[PDB]
């Protein structure tokens, strides 16, 4: 819990002075360090007219267990269910890896935002959505975004 | 008789590391890899030859599967001689090393090889290099009881002690769902692997777990003032003044009908199941606070031994009796359930409000009683009782079996 924070002050010391555009908004509670939070700014529609919240949760063991991403805004993506957990396979606990950074992991969730991957997904429906008819989830996920975004 | 022996982890890998070394001085692959094939093959020597020359290995191999510089993991500065590394080159310091490995090696995730710390890469830490980095002995015996469990699972005489952490396996001259007894203490069934159970049969007792994988604190009968359960016992006397009543927790009828002809409430499909399910339940949760009992008869036994150890020696044995025998009761709710009522079946749930009672009496003393009476009187009222307890417990047990040597039982 403390070798955690240890790090955690490094990471974020060096993300805070090179910078990170698409992550923005960058707060932390100097006390824990262990629970961040932010604004992912993404580049690509249906996602570009807007921002969401996230909540990373570095465990005690960190970095020999990954973190937890969770959403706070709701959002329209295969790979995000309803209560804002994230499926994203570099922090899963069966690849991760105590060496990967956390600018890594966070710039692999942007990668996921700017481009679903419906193969395994959490919203199942959405991932049918995606493949079978692109132009309408398109759509769909635009107006849930413009709905429950984020000013940038 | 029904022979057995205790090997320790350590032993059981001495086996594996020699059965590899005779195929490996074969195929010459690095003995890590070996056991990885070996693990796919289950370990028949032959279908891994008749494979390992027959394809394209490759096909095989896929279906089996900067110097002055901080450390990439925790980003402290050692000196070159603390960072080790694998055969990628990736290096890091040796008790980020040490942290991985260990938190690598607890269960949720595990496979059995480990890979490389690196961001991306996934070249596997061979087996000898993993005791080698890891220190606690703790660890490392886990470690040797996750590349073995392949070959203890494809070997039929060979199971694990089911308790978690001892990594010893008891080998057997055949199966036969006996009960084998670990040197830990555990004793358990050879065949299914769960604990002992004497009256259900392993069957039987795999669908009740399936079944049963999907009330702490209930209420007074007279003054329904919540009464949270402290102690196993199901002879609830009533802590208030106003009602000072007795009554059994399960069904929360009434004390003292209960060990008597007339009365029986073990006696009874989803309304059903609940039934047996909660005399389950209860009499293993009961059983739990059985088991802290060695410490409050070892408070009395040491107010008697200034009063040595020899009279400390027979509540001992009160409470080993006991135990073994809600385990009985536990597993004979299991047993009635799947049970077609039948000729003989009236006569067992006799047998079973017996012992029932006579583990409650028992049950009960311990708990309560025993500190209401004299010091002379207590070795005989608890020796009595649990003599009688493992006898009304015998009797149900000699009552099946002799049903189950002519197919008196139905389902
Ligand atoms: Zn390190
Ligand atoms: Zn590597
Ligand atoms: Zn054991
Ligand atoms: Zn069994
Ligand atoms: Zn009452
Ligand atoms: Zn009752």
């Amino acid at each position: 819990s403390m070798a955690a924070s240890r790090r955690l002050m490094k990471e974020l010391e060096e993300i805070r002075k090179c910078g990170m555009k698409n992550f923005r908004n960058i707060q932390v509670d100097e006390a824990n360090l262990l629970t961040w939070q932010g604004l992912i700014v993404p580049d690509n529609p249906p996602y570009d007219k807007g921002a969401f919240r996230i909540e990373i949760n570095f465990p005690a063991e960190y970095p020999f267990k990954p973190p937890k991403i969770t959403f706070k805004t709701k959002i329209y993506h295969p790979n995000i269910d309803e209560k804002g957990q994230v499926k994203l396979p570099v922090i899963s606990a069966e690849n991760w890896k105590p060496a990967t950074k956390t600018d890594q992991v966070i710039q692999s969730l942007i990668a996921l935002v700017n481009d679903p991957q419906p193969e395994h997904p959490l919203r199942a429906d959405l991932a049918e959505e995606y493949s079978k008819d692109r132009k309408k989830f398109c759509k769909n996920a635009e107006e849930f975004t413009k709905k429950y975004g984020e000013k940038r | 008789d029904y022979r057995y022996e205790v090997l320790t982890a350590e032993q059981i890998l001495q086996h594996m590391v020699e059965c590899i070394r005779e195929v490996n001085e074969v195929i010459q692959n690095p003995a890590t890899i070996t056991r990885i094939l070996l693990s796919h093959f289950n370990w028949d020597k032959e279908k891994l030859m008749e494979r390992y020359f027959d394809g394209n290995l490759e096909k095989l191999f896929a279906e089996c599967h900067a110097q002055d510089m901080p450390c990439q993991i925790c980003y402290l500065n050692y000196p070159n001689s603390y960072f080790t590394g694998l055969e990628c080159g990736h290096k890091f310091c040796m008790q980020c090393w040490s942290e991985y490995l260990t938190t690598k090696i607890m269960e949720e995730g595990m496979g059995q090889t480990i890979s490389c710390p690196a961001h991306g890469c996934d070249i596997l830490v061979d087996d000898n290099t993993v005791m080698r980095l890891i220190t606690d002995s703790k660890v490392k015996l886990k470690y040797q009881h996750l590349i073995t469990n392949s070959f203890v699972e494809c070997n039929r005489l060979l199971k694990w002690c089911p308790a978690p952490d001892c990594h010893h396996v008891v080998k057997v001259q055949y199966p036969d769902a006996k009960p084998v007894r670990c040197k830990c203490g555990r004793q358990f069934c050879f065949n299914c692997g769960e604990n002992w159970h004497d009256p259900v049969k392993c069957k039987w007792l795999k669908k009740w777990i399936k079944k049963c994988d999907d009330a702490n604190t209930k209420e007074c009968p007279k003054c329904h003032v919540t009464i949270e359960k402290d102690g196993g016992c199901n002879h609830m006397v009533c802590r208030n003044q106003n009602c000072k009543a007795e009554f059994c927790w399960v069904c929360l009828g009434p004390w003292e009908p209960h060990g008597s002809a007339w009365y029986n409430c073990n006696r009874y499909a989803l309304q059903r199941y609940l039934f047996y399910c909660n005399r389950y339940m209860n009499h293993m949760q009961s059983l739990r606070f059985e088991h802290k009992l060695y410490a409050q008869v070892k408070q009395k036994m040491e107010e008697m031994q200034q009063h040595s150890w020899i009279e400390v020696q027979f509540l001992k044995k009160a409470v080993d009796v006991l135990c073994q025998c809600r385990a009985t009761l536990m597993y004979t709710y299991v047993f009635a359930f799947y049970l077609k009522k039948n000729n003989q079946s009236i006569i067992f749930e006799n047998n079973q409000a017996d012992l029932e009672n006579a583990t409650e009496v028992l049950s009960g003393y311990l708990e309560r009683d025993i500190s209401q009476d004299s010091l002379q009187d207590i070795k005989q009222k608890v020796q009595d009782k649990y003599r009688y307890c493992e006898s009304r417990r015998r009797v149900l047990l000699q009552h099946v079996h002799e049903g189950y040597e002519k197919d008196l039982w139905e389902y």
